[PDB]
């Protein structure tokens, strides 16, 4: 069940970083060191991102691709990134500008070449492998350029294995990027065209979970990144271990994307509290079903009141009563019923691991596939519309070789996606 | 004379573990002693593994430890097409040694869930082969019904038509169980909050005990797996039989114990315990089999037998003058000594086949067609290489069983 | 709307057939529009707009059904033929024939060339093998090629990088299918013929499909992988079914889901009109896969 991790731009290297930075903790590998884990159940899956080398040193089977050197370097100088075998290293000193065009075509495709090499080696490893992860931004170059190229090549190589996506959406109230709705209906485009499942992370939503559940009065990137590193664990890892119902990529996927469509999911955290002051330690069942169903939990500026819940897994880590966690969502079906769809008996795959996060008794991740998304894309839509009529930043993309009709057709794509969600919604 | 046990699926090797846990500790032997005839088969590594590292490590053989390194998942067109036609020649090569191993064997104990991907898939083409080379034998398989309203999977119901609709065909006789109704029991009956899946397994495995081993056993009045299909299925369908143990007091609270002949038997017949939500609603018994194993008396079973179909409360068919089964095991029912059964002297377990099956199936049949009317996660199914004939005439076919037990049953 | 014209072709029985077993054809030719159907039994009525015997040739299914495909290409708009039916009825055979007589591909071309004030013609000839385009006409045998489907501010889907060639007789094209007939590759390739003609503009663009057949008996996920295709296919033809009915309905279409769909749409939904062509067999044994063409093509 071996799965190969990619990062991709800006976004994607520094979230790679956060990313390793606590999974370690989780298999319980030092940064050049062996397995330091607290207990031995870890050790008999670490096959699954980590590649058998020395013995002692266990290398992340991760390929972090970057057109900026500056951005790779400070991560290879940090914390976790001796870990990475230079091997793994594709840094593009080219033309590090922010546009999806300039990352896929121009300075992109010349670089792919030699990403491609890397991927084929390392999915080329042994046993069987199970998917690709990958980790990006909507609005940047890098990110949403170069990755977007990365994922066409990838589904194009080994359609017979599953893609998952973990994407960090242009923030709708203050966007951190002026060409951001322009690379990101690019990018959505080849993501709904490629990947067969995307996890949606906004920039204000992690702001607004660490500042209401969480006490942070100083939320920095390394902050909002460590809990979005939190999530995929869930996703990842906790579905290796053994527990009382396994599950992974097939099961969720097979229980979350009701069409060919992809679907965008909206992550979520259960153990989401302060350090002391919130130690209340309120982690039985409905605790987490209250936190997990939150409108102000969900780690995506879409609620789930503006929309219907079309399929949601359950991915619970930890001892606790089957007969328990199953009671309780068929509560949550129940009660929140006219949101949960009306064409689906159960909605909810539910999942319970055998082994929690460590120094964490009770947690549970969430994953929720609704229609409520559709608010996101017509959001995205708007502001790009808004610039394309006057094709204000459009010279940037025509100059590297990007087609009128391309921009008009990654939209037309987007919005017929829209549609059908719609559709699905009533 | 011996039975090969097929345990496919997640579920069919905690069951199978579980089960066998309870068949080695009534005989007598300790985890390092004879040789099971059993397999596990699962798409899914870590669930074999768990036998290689739990409990009873070294009482199976390797090779009777089936493990595929690749995905499973919950979708029957891969265990059944994908990644199925990819194990299912060397299980069936196993299964195969063990038949030879055996000096004429009787059938197959098959083990699995019908809600779930290895459980579903995998057993539907293995049961296929089973009745081509091995026609001449008993094929009883033990289906896992899931719950009628706590589903554990949302493609539930797309994973257990099939697999029924196929191995209707092919198994004699199949003995379901309800998921949700083991809860039911160990709330009412047993009395707990707490009940894992491991403590259903529990339930499950005490019958099997008394369905198989005890009366392997010399009794008083023994019952072939043979007469067992020949007095339960009196059509060539594979109907499914409910599984009623009647000894369901926990050793904690209530503590009862010596219980008659006539309150054993007379517990088999109440909703409250049958092990399966199939609730005599107006469910007609055909054919009822009485496993009794431990101090009984032939005098009193008879009585028992006689008062309750004077009862006319239990309405049997029409054509059904005498559909009653009697066995008589001199081996009483034994319990885990950490379970939370009470143990008894005397346990009495009730197989019988009514008309209130068409009832659970026409609630998954419709939970179905409610998914199937806009297709649902059918992509998961087609690109694994099925086509919509492989739903659509399996929606017919089974559609054909509501009609058979409305033929079968309520008709004078 | 215009409704996609339905035909219905049944395979001949020869000496062979004859000397294996009975080979009794199960389906009767009921009128020049209908069909009764009784397979060794089960009773079904195919309602679909024509339909011909084994007794015709091969030029005969040319002559009703490609006829007026060639009339539209005179009016401008654009056709498209799909063969489509079980395992080894003779949809290839019915597509292409032989010398003879020939199919209704290489008719068309002597009909519409024989038709073609100067008239220009633009052929092209590709098989898709495994989801990918392979140009029959320039290439020798199986490399990924570099071409893609963008869709213009018309909506209509174009293929990219496609060829194209100029010629003058309709030999010439016949010829350029030889080519594609010697170079083509089998699955265990989706040969499309697209012909547009320029009327001087008016331009008129018409493709043949001839599905080729892997049915498995008891590359990577082939299998599978189209299995999807056939399986979206079936589902946007219902969906352009009740779309057309025209009471008020308006479903989207999964034309996104395969590739194949979504190369196509222009043809289906876009500019241009479709015929379905359905060739089954006879045999009883393969009412399998008949059973599954039948329900998808009359609805029962
Ligand atoms: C004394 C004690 O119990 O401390 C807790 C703690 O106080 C709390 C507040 C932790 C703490 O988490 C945060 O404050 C936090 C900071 C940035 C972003 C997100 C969260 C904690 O830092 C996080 C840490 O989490 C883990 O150890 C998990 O294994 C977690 N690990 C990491 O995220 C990680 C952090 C640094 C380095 C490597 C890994 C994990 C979760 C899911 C999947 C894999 C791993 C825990 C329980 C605590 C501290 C240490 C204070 C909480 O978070 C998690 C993810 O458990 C925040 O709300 C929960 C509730 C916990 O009780
Ligand atoms: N009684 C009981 N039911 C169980 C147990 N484990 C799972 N189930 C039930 O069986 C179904 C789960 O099947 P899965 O575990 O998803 O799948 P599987 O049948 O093992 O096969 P795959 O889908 O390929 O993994 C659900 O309805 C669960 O409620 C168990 O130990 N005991
Ligand atoms: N009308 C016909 N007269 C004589 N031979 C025929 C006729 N129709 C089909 N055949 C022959 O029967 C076989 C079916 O041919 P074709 O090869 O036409 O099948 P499909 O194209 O039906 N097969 P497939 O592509 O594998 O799915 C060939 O050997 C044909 O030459
Ligand atoms: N969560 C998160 N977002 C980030 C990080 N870095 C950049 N972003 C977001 O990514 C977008 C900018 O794209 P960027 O990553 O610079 O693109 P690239 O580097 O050219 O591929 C903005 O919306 C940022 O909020 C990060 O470390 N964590
Ligand atoms: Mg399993």
């Amino acid at each position: 069940r071996e799965i190969v991790h990619i990062q991709a731009g800006q976004c994607g290297n520094q979230i790679g970083a956060k990313f390793w930075e606590v999974i370690s903790d989780e298999h319980g590998i030092d940064p050049t060191g062996s397995y330091h884990g607290d207990s031995d159940l870890q050790l008999e899956r670490i096959n699954v991102y980590y590649n058998e080398a020395a013995g002692n040193k266990y290398v992340p089977r991760a390929i972090l691709v970057d057109l900026e050197p500056g951005t790779m370097d400070s991560v290879r100088s940090g914390p976790f990134g001796q870990i990475f075998r230079p091997d793994n290293f594709v840094f593009g000193q080219s033309g590090a500008g922010n546009n999806w065009a300039k990352g896929h075509y121009t300075e992109g495709a010349e670089l792919v070449d030699s990403v491609l090499d890397v991927v084929r080696k390392e999915s080329e490893s042994c046993d069987c492998l199970q998917g690709f992860q990958l980790t990006h931004s909507l609005g940047g170059g890098t990110g949403s350029g170069m990755g977007t190229l990365l994922i066409s090549k990838i589904r194009e190589e080994y359609p017979d294995r599953i893609m998952n996506t973990f994407s960090v959406v242009p923030s709708p109230k203050v966007s951190d990027t002026v060409v951001e709705p322009y690379n990101a209906t690019l990018s959505v485009h080849q993501l709904v065209e490629n990947t067969d499942e995307t996890y949606c992370i906004d920039n204000e939503a992690l702001y607004d979970i660490c500042f209401r559940t969480l006490k942070l009065t100083t939320p920095t990137y390394g902050d909002l990144n460590h809990l979005v590193s939190a999530t995929m664990s869930g996703v990842t890892t906790c579905l290796r271990f053994p527990g009382q119902l396994n599950a992974d990529l097939r099961k969720l996927a097979v229980n979350m994307v009701p069409f060919p469509r992809l679907h965008f999911f909206m992550p979520g955290f259960a153990p989401l509290t302060s350090r002391g002051s919130q130690q209340y330690r309120a982690l039985t069942v409905p605790e987490l079903t209250q936190q997990m169903f939150d409108a102000k939990n969900m780690m995506a500026a879409c609620d789930p009141r503006h929309g219907r819940y079309l399929t949601v897994a359950a991915v619970f880590r930890g001892r606790m009563s089957m007969k328990e966690v199953d009671e309780q969502m068929l509560n949550v079906q129940n009660k929140n019923s006219s949101y949960f769809v009306e064409w689906i008996p159960n909605n909810v795959k539910t999942a319970v691991c055998d082994i929690p996060p460590r120094g964490l008794k009770m947690s549970a991740t969430f994953i929720g596939n609704s229609t409520a998304i559709q608010e996101l894309f017509k959001r995205i839509s708007e502001q790009f519309t808004a610039m394309f009529r006057r094709k204000a930043f459009l010279h940037w993309y025509t100059g590297e070789g990007m087609d009128e009709m391309e921009f008009t057709e990654a939209e037309s794509n987007m919005n017929d996606l829209v549609s059908e969600y719609q559709q699905y919604q009533d | 004379r011996e039975c090969i046990s097929i345990h496919v699926g997640q579920a069919g090797v905690q069951i199978g573990n579980a089960c066998w846990e309870l068949y080695c500790l009534e005989h007598g032997i300790q985890p390092d002693g004879h040789v099971p005839r059993a397999v596990f088969v699962d798409l899914e590594p870590t669930v074999i593994d768990e036998v290689r590292t739990g409990t009873y490590r070294q009482l199976f053989h390797p090779e009777q430890l089936i493990t595929g390194k690749e995905d499973a998942a919950n979708n029957y067109a891969r265990g059944h097409y994908t990644i199925g036609k990819e194990i299912i020649d060397l299980v069936l090569d196993r299964i195969r040694k063990l038949a030879d191993q055996c000096t004429g064997l009787q059938g197959f104990s098959v083990f699995h869930s019908f809600g779930g991907g290895t459980g579903s898939g995998f057993t539907s083409l293995l049961m296929e082969r089973l009745s081509v080379d091995y026609g001449k034998k008993s094929k009883l398989e033990f289906s896992i019904y899931p719950a009628p309203q706590v589903s554990t999977a949302v493609v539930e119901p797309y994973n257990s038509i099939l697999t029924t609709h196929t191995t209707l065909e092919h198994s004699d006789c199949a003995f379901m169980v309800d998921n949700e109704a083991i809860y039911d029991i160990c709330r009412r009956n047993l009395d707990i909050e707490r009940p894992t899946y491991t403590n259903l397994n529990r339930l499950i495995g005490q019958i099997v005990s008394s369905i198989t081993a005890s009366l392997r056993f010399d009794g008083a009045l023994n019952v072939d797996l043979t007469e067992f299909q020949t007095n339960l299925v009196p059509y060539p369908r594979g109907h499914f039989p409910l599984a009623t143990y009647a000894p369901v007091i926990s050793a904690e609270k209530a503590y009862h114990e010596q219980l008659s002949v006539a309150e054993i038997t007379n517990a088999c017949f109440e909703p409250a315990n049958q092990m399966v939500k199939c609730d005599p609603r107006h469910g007609k018994y055909m054919a009822c089999c009485l496993l009794y194993r431990g101090d009984v008396v032939p005098k009193d079973v008879n009585a028992a037998i006689a008062t309750i179909k004077t009862k006319r409360t239990i309405q049997f068919v029409d054509w059904c003058p005498t559909g009653f089964k009697v066995g008589i095991n001199y081996e009483p029912p034994t319990v885990v000594p950490g379970g939370d059964l009470a143990k008894v002297q005397r346990a009495v377990c009730m197989l019988s086949n009514t008309t209130a099956i068409a009832e659970a199936w026409a609630r998954l049949d419709h939970k179905f067609d409610l998914m199937y009317a806009k297709r649902a996660f059918v992509h998961w199914y087609v690109g694994e290489g099925m086509e919509e004939g492989e739903f659509s005439e399996a929606r017919e076919d089974m559609a054909a069983l509501e009609k058979d037990y409305e033929e079968v049953g309520v008709d004078s | 709307s215009e409704k996609v014209k339905v035909y219905l072709r049944i395979r001949p029985f020869l000496t062979s057939e004859l000397d294996r077993q009975e080979d009794q054809g199960c389906v009767c030719i009921e009128n020049t529009e209908t069909l009764v159907l009784q397979a060794p039994q089960a009773t079904h009525k195919f309602t679909f707009s024509q339909i011909f015997g084994p007794e015709v040739g091969q030029v005969a299914f040319f002559n009703l059904t490609m006829k007026e495909m060639v009339k539209d290409v005179l009016k401008g708009q654009n056709w498209l033929i799909y063969t489509y039916g079980v395992t080894n009825s003779g949809k290839t055979y019915t597509i292409q024939g032989t010398s003879k007589d020939a199919g209704i591909l290489p008719q068309s071309l002597a009909l519409i060339f024989n038709s073609l004030i100067r008239f220009s013609v633009w052929i092209s000839f590709f098989e898709i093998y495994n989801e990918l385009l392979y140009d029959l006409l320039e290439p020798p045998s199986h490399k990924r090629q570099t071409l893609r489907l963008c869709e213009d501010q018309n909506g209509n889907p174009y293929v990219k990088d496609l060829n194209w060639i100029h010629v003058r007789d309709v030999e010439e094209a016949w010829k350029l299918l030889k080519v594609g007939r010697k170079n083509q590759s089998f699955a265990s390739s989706h040969s499309i013929f697209s012909i547009r003609i320029l009327h001087l503009p008016k331009i008129s663009e018409l493709s043949l499909c001839d599905l080729a057949g892997s049915e498995r008996c008891k590359r990577l996920k082939e299998a599978g992988n189209i299995n999807t295709s056939l399986h979206t296919l079936g589902r946007c033809i219902a969906a352009l079914r009740q779309n057309q009915q025209n009471r008020s309905k308006q479903n989207l279409i999964p034309f996104r889901d395969s590739k194949l769909t979504r190369v196509f749409q222009g043809f289906f939904t876009g500019r241009g009109r479709s015929c379905m062509i359905v060739n089954v067999n006879p045999c009883a044994s393969t009412y399998d896969e008949t059973l599954h063409a039948a329900k998808f093509s009359a609805l029962a």
